[PDB]
């Protein structure tokens, strides 16, 4: 899925230097530094988080591992509950009839 | 071990405040990761209108 | 058209026309010679009916290109296409745009607009040129295809005199039982179509009464004469004045068909001759 | 793997860009957007090694990231929560053995050989 | 603020109750509302022409001749299309005009 | 449909499962005289979630008056022009599960004196 | 003169703002394409269709290519700016969601149908959005891309052209003609939303989206229209025993009830009409269609 995003960033990031670059000789200069820089700003924001999400790609695998388990257990946890609910189920309507 | 590393010693290279949060950073081109943006237009090469529009002082 | 749009670009009278294409030669002119490339009235510069001539035959010419296609083409397409070409030449000059280039271009746009769905080996196929050729061609089709709607003042839609033929008929199937099985008024009024389409006709006269009046002269050549459905139009407003409006209409056409003619190919290698070289000349635009 | 130096080094040259860009510069500073422009390529080029690596990543990784921390705070998070669910599983089990051991201690004194028979069957 | 904030000024005064120990402290009615607002645009006669008229349904001898080029054909007719449609865009557009 | 005063509309499951904040839901079994498809709860019921909505889209909104925990449940029906203007229509008032429609004390007395006399 | 920068679009990059002339608000359009191939097919399909047909279609309910021009490679269109659009105001949380204003929305976008139709020129593909409010309300349709005439002639009918979700049930089966149908049962689907609230028939892809509309309202009889799996391609769909429209839309004024079982009925050939709709006797009731000026807005 982060290829995905990676593509989606990429382009995004593409098309907003595109308007950018189309309003960077219509606006007055000087204050269009200014709006270049933020705009740098914008764009290190987007890499920095991609960088951040790159990094944690080698600890992808321990957290399925993680959510694998998680299920595994809820599972035997509604396991215990459905016994209990069926022994319940016995007790209170097929014996009372 | 202490697990609050910052978003530094993560994300440490890059200058300028990468720990602050999306919110603070009020960028609309931050909003980009939470909700997919469409890909309406294939990458464009350089232009020299690009240059000129710049080009500093 | 109720359907308006045309209303604004039905040009009414013959002198109009006539003015309209003069004027645009003699802006042409102009603007060579304030550009100062040539001193005034030198030999190049070419004369309205002269240049109206050259595109009639090549418009024949592009008419059988048209027909030549490799795809099958519905009538409606090959009509859109010259009606596009010849409005296009009101507002400007042969010499500033030449004639092959217009005329490939009206084609390709015509097709795009009719949903036609062209397929790009069928229309490669067609021409007879080699690829690289059709290419260069092709690239100059791109840039002439947004320049004749910068020029065609983005109006389109073009009204076809063929749905009206059919409906026409239908009510003759139906309303006057006078005339019978009229196909034979079909085939004739289709030869009389053509022969329309090649003159201002479409630029003058409404296309329904040009269907109409193709079939009353159908009618006349053959020996049935439509009096009764005038009369079933008479049955409507304007009481007796309608017929006398479209008895004048009906006279004016043919008239304009007995003298069109098409023009000989020996006085038409002459014009050729000069507009090839006409255009060999230094124009050059900007920097 | 490389689409992290390549991303890295993208960014440096748009802080590097926004540094010049920020001074007035006699250089061409026309360098800098170039520079951005072929990294933004080279972006494309990661793209395409991104089809080739083929990433997965959940949403509270994002969000995460929003909030600025680390996601190895959502790694510890997530097997904090595996070992709660591990530990909460293994203490019903352990008070069902507990309460196995008392039934068949108090149901053996009640009665003795039947639970003695059980106790031969097993 | 006790005096520009109200400070539990609306504490002093509370009236008894008119919510919980009963409703009938309105007293005082009032209505008296208008709007005279109903029933707008239910007209959908939009007709607009310059030229002579054909009716929606045909039911006389051209849908009884039924014939086109191809005349109708029913595995398409799934598709709508009944040629009805097709007489009427025929004639309307071949009607369209006649006299400038 | 005769006389909505003169009906009385029941259901023995919905009895049991009876709480302040299902009292509208059992007006709005459907099938019941006194509610109606009309009522904007069913818009909203059909729609998605209920809220300020009945401020907001103003109209025929059924809303409980007076509730007792037991058994009371009385109901009213209004018919909005705006927010914060509300025009009563009629009341009716549930009792032991048993839903009646609130006789005017007009129509109730004159039945009356006509019986007597 | 370009003022602002809405954003890129699907073919399309919009501009908003006071033109070279008059300081009139404007959005100005910017042509967009893949122009890579040294073999361009000049202007795209869509494009040409669009201009021509909103230049044609001038109506109080339809916007208009009003100037249009192109000195460069730009092809510049020019469309009155409008306020926002019926699908987003909808898709917000409840604001003030109001029936009095669905129905003059349903009203305005009726007139908009019945005014295409008449000009003999189908509006290809009407989808929740590519409609549009302007400041004062009056909602006029917009997106006309994929639309196309038509005619009595026989001529290749564009197929599975529309979205999936609003795609007609003849067109989910594969038919290679059509009629009204299409923009009629696509309006039925918005009015759906309107009162649903959230939008009716789910589909992922092709198959799911026809199984969901015949869940929704059935399986068809073999009244109705028999041929309905004469048509090219047909899957007998599960055999539902059927929904009455009050199971999907719970409720409201039954009037409304019958504008949408119509709408809905299945025959292509009953699907009611643009006029018989407004003919209705739903529009000429006691509730008032809003006249606009009390119309909901948002931010």
């Amino acid at each position: 899925r982060l290829s995905t995003l990676i593509e989606f960033l990429l382009h995004r990031a593409y098309s907003e230097l595109m308007v950018l670059t189309d309003l960077l000789p219509r606006k007055s200069d000087v204050e269009r530094k200014i709006e270049i820089v933020q705009f740098a700003s914008r764009t290190r924001q987007l890499f920095v988080r991609l960088l951040a999400l790159v990094k944690w790609a080698n600890n992808a695998g321990k957290v399925e591992k993680c959510a694998m388990i998680s299920s595994f257990l809820d599972q035997q946890a509604i396991l215990f509950v459905d016994t209990a609910d069926r022994l319940a189920s016995l007790a209170r309507d097929a014996l009372v009839h | 071990k202490k697990v609050k590393e910052k978003l530094s010693n993560f994300l440490p290279d890059l200058p300028g405040m990468i720990d602050l949060p999306g919110s603070h950073d009020n960028s609309s081109l931050r909003s980009l990761i939470e909700k997919p943006p469409i890909l309406s237009s294939s990458f464009n090469p350089i232009t020299g209108t690009m240059l000129a529009g710049f080009r500093l002082h | 058209h109720n359907s308006s749009q045309k209303r604004h670009w039905t040009f009414s009278s013959e002198e109009q026309l006539a003015r309209l294409r003069a004027d645009a030669n003699r802006k042409f002119r102009c603007k060579a010679v304030a550009n100062g490339k040539v001193l005034p009235n030198d030999p190049v510069f070419l004369e309205p009916h002269e240049e109206m001539t050259l595109c009639k035959y090549y418009e024949k010419r592009l008419l059988e290109f048209c027909s030549v296609f490799k795809p099958a083409m519905p009538r409606s397409v090959v009509g859109t296409a010259c009606m596009y070409f010849k409005r296009f030449y009101l507002n400007n000059s042969v010499m500033e745009y030449h004639p092959r280039i217009i005329m490939l271009t009206c084609a390709f746009l015509a097709c795009k607009v009719d949903e036609f769905n062209v397929s790009s080996p069928q229309f490669v196929g067609n021409l007879r040129e080699s690829p690289l050729g059709q290419e260069k061609a092709l690239e100059q089709i791109l840039e002439y295809e947004l320049l004749l709607i910068q020029q065609l003042n983005f109006h389109l839609i073009v009204h076809n005199p063929y749905r009206p033929f059919e409906g026409f008929l239908i009510d003759l199937k139906t309303r006057y039982p006078i005339l019978e099985n009229p196909e034979i008024l079909r085939k004739t009024a289709d030869d009389f179509l053509n022969r329309i389409a090649l003159t201002d006709a479409y630029l003058l006269y409404t296309p329904s009464q040009i269907a109409l009046t193709a079939i009353l002269s159908s009618a006349s050549r053959a020996g049935i004469t439509m009096e009764s459905y005038l009369s079933e139009s008479l049955m409507l407003k304007e009481n007796r004045t309608c017929l006398s409006q479209l008895l004048d209409i009906m006279k004016s056409m043919r008239n304009l068909v007995k003298k069109y003619e098409p023009p000989r190919s020996e006085e038409v290698a002459v014009l050729k001759q000069k507009l090839e070289r006409c255009h060999s000349a230094e124009l050059a635009l900007n920097v | 793997h490389l689409e992290e130096h390549l991303e890295k080094f993208v960014e440096n040259i748009r802080q590097l860009g926004i540094i010049v860009s920020d001074f007035q510069p006699s250089s061409q500073a026309g360098l800098n957007q170039k520079l951005n422009f072929i990294v933004t390529g080279l972006q494309d080029i990661d793209k395409c090694r991104q089809q080739l690596h083929d990433i997965t990543v959940p949403l509270e990784v994002f969000e995460y990231i929003d909030q600025g921390r680390n996601p190895q705070l959502y790694t510890k998070e997530c097997l904090e929560r595996a070992l709660a669910k591990n530990e909460q599983v293994k203490g019903k089990i352990d008070t069902m053995k507990k309460f196995k051991s008392l039934l068949i201690q108090e149901l053996s004194k009640v009665f003795p050989e039947d639970m003695a028979k059980y106790r031969s069957i097993r | 603020q006790l005096e520009m904030q109200l400070e539990k000024p609306k504490p002093v005064k509370p009236v008894t109750f008119s919510t919980g120990i009963k409703m009938g402290q309105h007293i005082s009615l009032a209505p008296i509302h208008k709007l005279e607002e109903a029933l707008y645009e239910y007209q959908p006669l939009q007709i607009e022409t310059y030229g002579p008229h054909v009716p929606e349904l045909e039911m006389l001898g051209r849908l009884g001749y039924l014939n086109h080029v191809r005349a109708a054909s029913p595995q398409d007719l799934a598709g709508g299309y009944t040629s009805s449609l097709a007489c009427h865009r025929a004639l309307q557009d071949a009607f369209s005009g006649l006299f400038w | 449909r005769d006389n909505l005063l003169g009906i009385s509309w029941v259901d023995s499951s919905w009895i049991p499962i009876l709480n302040s904040g299902s009292v509208l839901d059992y007006f709005s079994e459907r099938s019941n005289p006194f509610y109606d498809r009309t009522c904007n709860n069913e818009v909203v019921k059909m729609q998605r979630l209920t809220l300020e909505h009945l401020n907001q889209m103003v109209g025929i909104e059924y809303i409980l008056l007076h509730a007792q925990e037991p058994i009371l449940f009385i109901i009213r029906k209004q018919q909005r022009q705006s927010p914060a203007q509300v025009i009563p229509l009629a009341d009716y008032y549930i009792i032991a599960g048993v839903i009646y429609q609130a006789p005017d004390l007009g129509s109730v007395i004159n039945s009356r004196v006509l019986t007597a006399v | 003169e370009k003022l602002d920068f809405l954003g890129e679009g699907q073919f399309a990059t919009v501009y908003k703002a006071r033109d070279k002339n008059t300081n009139q608000i404007v959005a100005i359009a910017k042509i967009k394409l893949g122009h890579r191939s040294e073999a361009k097919d000049g202007i795209n399909r869509t494009a040409l269709r669009e201009i021509k047909l909103l230049q044609e279609l001038s109506h109080p309910n339809i916007i208009g290519l009003l100037d249009a021009f192109g000195h460069k490679s730009n092809i510049s269109l020019v469309f009155d700016f409008m306020e926002t659009d019926l699908e987003v105001i909808i898709k917000d949380n409840s604001l003030v969601l109001t029936p009095s204003h669905i129905k003059a929305y349903m009203l305005m976008t009726l007139q908009g149908l019945e005014y295409l139709h008449q000009h003999w020129i189908l509006h290809r593909d009407l989808k929740p959005n590519n409609l549009l409010l302007d400041e004062n309300g009056v909602l006029k349709l917009a997106d006309f891309g994929l639309a196309k005439s038509f005619g009595s002639p026989n001529r290749a009918y564009t197929h599975q052209v529309v979205t999936r979700w609003y795609r007609a049930p003849e067109l989910l089966f594969g038919a290679r003609m059509y009629g009204v149908g299409v923009d009629m049962w696509a309006v039925g689907c918005i009015l759906a939303e309107l009162l649903l609230r959230v939008p009716f028939l789910p589909g992922d892809s092709d198959l799911d989206q026809l199984t969901r509309i015949f869940e929704t309202l059935g399986t068809p009889t073999e009244e109705q229209w028999p041929d309905m799996c004469s048509l090219p391609d047909y899957v007998t769909f599960k055999s539902f025993p059927g929904i009455p429209l009050h199971h999907i839309f719970s409720a409201a004024g039954d009037d409304l009830l019958d504008l949408i079982q119509g709408l809905f009925l299945f025959n292509p050939c009953a699907r009611i009409t643009a006029t018989q709709a407004l003919k209705m006797k739903y529009f000429s009731n006691r509730p008032g269609p809003t006249p606009g000026c009390q119309l909901p807005r948002p931010n």
